[PDB]
RNA sequence: GGACCUGGCGGUGCUUCAUAUCCCUCUAGAGGAGCCUGUUCUGUAAUCGAUAAACCCCGAUCAACCUCACCACCUCUUGCUCAGCCUAUAUACCGCCAUCUUCAGCAAACCCUGAUGAAGGCUACAAAGUAAGCGCAAGUACCCACGUAAAGACGUUAGGUCAAGGUGUAGCCCAUGAGGUGGCAAGAAAUGGGCUACAUUUUCUACCCCAGAAAACUACGAUAGCCCUUAUGAAACUUAAGGGUCGAAGGUGGAUUUAGC
């Protein structure tokens, strides 16, 4: 049987998002990939460091903002211009929001030597799209 | 005949398959009997017209040189 | 390797081992098991070792209308908040171990007996706060399977009762024990007898009965006598309302049997109205207590018989040798008349 | 298959299209109106309207054809055809005037008869019955008998006896030989026959 | 009743076989072990009354001189057609004749089964000759004409006793708004 | 011990089936020969894992050093790391999978029958079942609506993998960790898969299908052996390519067995 990001039946009780909610299989045809670049496309070069960089990226945002990330991150790259679009929550003050958002995209610009930016969408709660 | 689930539709119901059967059933022992106009409209509401493509073979235009 | 670390919901799936053969046919026992604990819980956003003061994110942003500048506890000031929190740590975990201490049943290991509360409020805004609920028997039943083998279920006896009268029990059955005590509490409420009760406290009459192999006899007794039955028993009549009774349970000692047993022959005692109204003369209760009077505890609604009931010198009704050797004094038995808690 | 089953095969026969409407029954009258309603599959490239194909050497070329090699398969047949011609010439000028009229010089003629008289009429086939498997003298089904008679032919040109002889010069050998009910095939023929009648107390199982 | 089981509870039920039945029957239905008794013994009917029609002079005086046994009868369950294997003599041409005459015979029959209106909803009958002689025709007929060629111990613990701390865990401890804009 | 239920099993009955499918039928193979490659066994100072179906050109879309985890010898000790460990346990696990599946079923929550026993719940001219969700299906990808992919639940085999990585438990910490040099990986033998053949529907050349020669001890046939050269590399009797020399077994392969609509 396969496994690979297949979030298994339960009792029905088990909220999973749209992206939780689609096996590899679905990729391209119901869902959409979390990250745009160029390096994937025939005769572009540098995948390899885009892929290292979404790696970290993703991990660092985890633990950036602990327990505020409602979804994936969609990582946006134009030019040297790096977007980072982010489902948080509605818990944490704004102002602490506001600092990890100066904090991070600063920091983020010096690591990898390009603008970055944080897009914030905030939601009361983790969107449900079924009781698996 | 209307499939199943289009009978489904103008119900608004779920239907087993062998409901589906006595309904179409019923409606044929209506056909065969001397049906008027008015129980003719009603037998057309579940007549779902079929249509079909032609297999005629298209034709190239004519062309003409120099 | 910072590229090699994983999340905490990865790492607690992994090491609880929740998920596996072990845990499939509970071929693993746990009496040592991982147990989840949230480490993010307690963890302060901008708190770190160093203990720098960030504004804005651990620290307030503004003090005295300006805005606040980087800083750093001092090392005595932060040995504080390091040993602050380990403490909150332990003052937590000690939350977690003072845990109230529910009563047991007939014994420590049993079932039997427990309250399991009132049965859940119905779809349409019904209620049975009135009603208690106790559990009579908990059984793994265990069933072979085409594929799976031996597979593991739980059989739940429950009662439930107001007290005044009116007691059902049901049937439970689920893989999960906790499924099973819903399923019989909220079906027990819907299949409820009533009892008649003489003076709200015991039993119209004596009740002698056989279901199946279980033999139930029970005794009319007076105030103050309590409730000196078989323990599932005495835990049927505090639902029912019954407060004074002795019952003999002989043959098989089913559970079940005896449950509904019990209650087909409570639901089947005739009433001294009935009684009445069935011979169309007066029930008279003559109390040693109060000596020779006649007390009328039941009349006829309908017309009052002229004709005695026929006085035969010698009734044809079947005795009980138990009962005739009691009375005789030949029943004698080092476990009869024991002194017990107050039931 | 990539034709769905609503495709129907294709009919190619011209006189099938030319017959008049008067001489057509109401049965073949609907399957003519029918028809022009279906799905029809496209025709293989082998089969055409050609007033010389003959599905029968079509078959047997397709049954010589080794890793799908149609033009070396097709290139033996027509020599085989060619050999046949020629030994039937070299017989016919070298025969008196009597003899000339019972020489065939057809090669077509000599390959249909040679092999009908390698068809056998009845075989040897396993039925089942008591837990054990008797070799039952069965009939055999037209087309089972047609087959069998080409591949006896093609076995016995790819048998090690021949050497160095080239397949068009064995298999034309074959041919004239069994056209006269004389060889190695035509023997298979009369032995499996003979089998059959010596196991005819086993048609019972 | 007999050891043989004949409690049904939808005993009253009237047996319906028909080809319509079929139709409308559910497929997901399992046959029940005394739905094949129905089957069976009706079966037995149609033998019966196949094998008394057949030894009566006057249905067909054809018929009766050939003195025709028949081997088996069992209907399709399906209820297309009621199979009637007859008996195969052992003389070649015999065969054909018989199975020629019952042949024309079998049509004039289903007519007459309906004489017995409780026979009356029969399905085509259909005759199949033994094939214990009749496959041996066949051979026989082609053997002749065929040309045969110019001749010449770990502890395993009871799974009933083994021990749980669910009540243990369950006695031990009883388990563990308005909003406004710009608050300050 | 009695009765009954379930499961397993039956040298257990009947019935209908399998569509490249259990048997026969159809075509090309394997089983015999050489070679290539895997495994076993033996051997070696000298890894590990897979290993009936569901291992055996398998982890490897790949080992001359490196890779490397092995062996021998020498060396280091807060050590690339707020150490490290390819140490034990896949019968503690996550992760990713095999398998039936070339399946169609799993199932929460309810309801009813059996006296409220373990249990059971279907009849269409219908007799107690209703069922969210999951799978199938649908949809999508490829050239269609066909086909092929993909998908394929729950459960089965404590199936595979702690040596992808991570990690529970246990163990090592002057060693079970780290580095350097050199070295191992052979074949008495057996066996799996593959390649090349045994030739004339062939071999060589031209050509890419109207040709000329070859055709049994100078034929067909080694991608083997031996010798030389070249390529890659710091390093090549070793790896690969090419040339020369050599011209062997093999003459179409028993029981048995594989794939294809
Ligand atoms: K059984
Ligand atoms: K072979
Ligand atoms: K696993
Ligand atoms: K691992
Ligand atoms: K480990
Ligand atoms: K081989
Ligand atoms: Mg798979
Ligand atoms: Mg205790
Ligand atoms: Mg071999
Ligand atoms: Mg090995
Ligand atoms: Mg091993
Ligand atoms: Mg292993
Ligand atoms: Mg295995
Ligand atoms: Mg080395
Ligand atoms: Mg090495
Ligand atoms: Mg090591
Ligand atoms: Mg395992
Ligand atoms: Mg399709
Ligand atoms: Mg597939
Ligand atoms: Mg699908
Ligand atoms: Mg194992
Ligand atoms: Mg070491
Ligand atoms: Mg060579
Ligand atoms: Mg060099
Ligand atoms: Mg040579």
């Amino acid at each position: 049987k396969n496994r690979a990001a297949r979030v298994r039946v339960s009792k029905g009780d088990k909220p999973v998002t749209y992206e939780e909610a689609h096996a590899p299989h679905y990729i391209a045809h119901r869902k959409g990939w979390l990250s745009l670049h160029t390096g994937n496309l025939d005769g572009e070069d540098h995948a390899a460091e885009r892929t290292v960089e979404d790696v970290f990226l993703r991990k660092f945002m985890w633990g950036t903002f602990p327990g505020c990330l409602a979804d994936q991150l969609v990582l946006k790259r134009r030019g040297n211009q790096l977007e980072i679009c982010a489902v948080v929550l509605r818990q944490l003050s704004p102002h602490k929001y506001y600092f990890l958002v100066g904090y991070s995209e600063t920091l983020l610009s010096y690591f990898y030597k390009c603008p970055v930016r944080l897009h914030l969408q905030t939601v009361p709660s983790k969107v449900v799209y079924k009781y698996l | 005949w209307l499939i199943k689930e289009e009978l489904e539709e103008m119900l608004v119901e779920k239907l087993s398959d062998l409901d589906y059967m006595q309904f179409i059933r019923l409606l044929e022992k209506l056909l065969t009997s001397q049906c008027g106009a008015a129980e003719e409209e009603f037998v057309q509401r579940f007549r779902r017209s079929v249509t079909l493509e032609s297999k005629k073979q298209l034709i190239e235009p004519v062309q003409y040189d120099e | 390797s910072f590229f090699t670390k994983l999340t905490a919901d990865e790492l607690w799936k992994g090491a609880l081992a929740e998920t596996g053969a072990g845990a499939k046919k509970g071929r693993g026992k746990r009496t040592k098991k991982k147990k989840r604990k949230d480490l993010n819980r307690g963890q302060i956003i901008g708190e770190g070792r160093y203990g720098f003061l960030w504004p804005g994110l651990n620290v307030p942003l503004m003090k005295n209308g300006a805005v606040q500048t980087i800083a750093q506890r001092s090392k005595e000031e932060q040995e504080k908040v390091e040993a602050d929190m380990i403490q909150q740590r332990e003052e937590w975990d000690r939350k977690k171990k003072m845990k109230v201490k529910r009563e047991r049943g007939w014994s420590g290991n049993s079932w039997g007996g427990i309250s399991l509360g009132p049965p859940d409020p119905g779809p349409c805004g019904e209620t049975y706060e009135d009603f208690d609920t106790r559990i009579l028997e908990v059984r793994n039943v265990f069933t072979m399977t085409a594929k799976e083998g031996r597979k593991k279920s739980i059989r739940v006896l429950v009662a439930v009762g107001n007290g005044k009268g009116a007691a059902g029990f049901s049937i439970g059955k689920a893989t999960d024990r906790m499924d099973a005590f819903r399923k019989a509490k909220n079906r027990a409420v819907h299949h409820l007898h009533y009892i008649e009760r003489y003076e709200d406290h015991t039993i119209f009459h004596d009740i002698s009965l056989r279901f199946k192999r279980t033999h139930i006899k029970m005794k009319k007794q007076p105030k103050g006598y309590g409730l000196r039955c078989h323990r599932a028993i005495i835990t049927i009549c505090r639902l029912i309302g019954i407060k004074d009774m002795y019952a003999k349970v002989s043959g098989s000692i089913n559970m079940l049997s005896l449950t509904q047993g019990l209650f087909r022959g409570l639901s089947r005692q005739e009433t001294h109205q009935q009684l009445a109204d069935k011979k169309g003369l007066h029930v008279v209760e003559i109390r040693e207590e109060c000596g020779p009077l006649p007390i009328v505890v039941a009349s006829p609604r309908g017309p009052l018989r002229k004709d005695p009931e026929p006085e035969d010198e010698v009734p044809d009704v079947k005795l009980d040798w138990e009962d005739v050797k009691t009375a005789q004094g030949m029943k004698r038995s080092v476990w009869s008349n024991l002194k017990r808690a107050a039931t | 298959s990539r034709y769905s089953p609503e495709f129907k095969d294709p009919l190619i026969d011209k006189e099938y299209y030319r017959k008049p409407v008067e001489e057509l029954t109401e049965e073949e009258k609907y399957v003519r109106e029918l028809k022009k309603t279906q799905l029809i599959k496209a025709a293989p490239a082998g089969k055409t309207s050609s007033v010389f194909e003959d599905p029968v050497i079509s078959k047997f070329t397709n049954m010589m054809m080794i890793g799908g090699n149609k033009v070396l398969a097709r290139s033996l047949m027509i020599q085989t055809l060619e050999a046949v011609k020629r030994k039937q010439f070299e017989k016919y000028h070298a025969a008196s005037a009597e003899e000339q009229a019972t020489i065939e010089r057809n090669p077509y003629t000599i390959f249909h008869q040679a092999l009908k008289n390698c068809e056998p009429m009845i075989g040897l086939v396993p039925i089942l019955k008591g837990g054990r498997f008797y070799q039952v003298p069965v009939p055999l089904p037209d087309r089972r008998r047609r087959f069998l008679a080409m591949k006896w032919m093609i076995t016995e040109c790819r048998d090690k006896k021949h050497q160095r002889t080239l397949m068009p010069e064995k298999l034309s050998h074959k041919l004239l030989e069994a056209f006269h009910n004389q060889g190695p095939v035509i023997k298979r023929k009369h032995d499996l026959h003979k089998m059959a009648e010596a196991n005819r107390a086993l048609a019972h199982y | 009743k007999v050891w043989y089981e004949s409690p049904s509870l939808g005993s009253h039920s009237t047996y319906k076989p028909s080809k319509l039945e079929f139709l409308m029957r559910s497929t997901s239905k399992k046959t029940r072990k005394e739905d094949h008794a129905r089957l069976r013994a009706l079966n037995g009917l149609l033998y019966k009354a196949l094998t008394d029609l057949l030894c009566t002079p006057e249905v067909s005086q054809e018929l009766y001189d050939l003195n025709v046994e028949l081997s088996k009868v069992s209907l399709t369950p399906d209820f297309s057609a009621c199979r009637a294997y007859w008996k195969t003599t052992l003389s070649a041409e015999q065969n054909a004749h018989m199975e020629a005459v019952l042949q024309r015979s079998a049509a004039h029959m289903r007519h007459l089964l309906m004489s017995q209106q409780t026979l009356r909803n029969v399905p085509p009958i259909v005759f199949v000759q033994d094939k214990g002689n009749a496959a041996l025709a066949e051979l026989d007929q082609l053997l002749a004409v065929a040309d045969f060629g110019p001749r010449d111990g770990r502890k395993r613990a009871k799974p009933r006793l083994e021990q749980d701390s669910s009540l243990k865990s369950y006695l031990s401890g009883e388990e563990v708004e308005y909003e406004c804009y710009a608050p300050d």
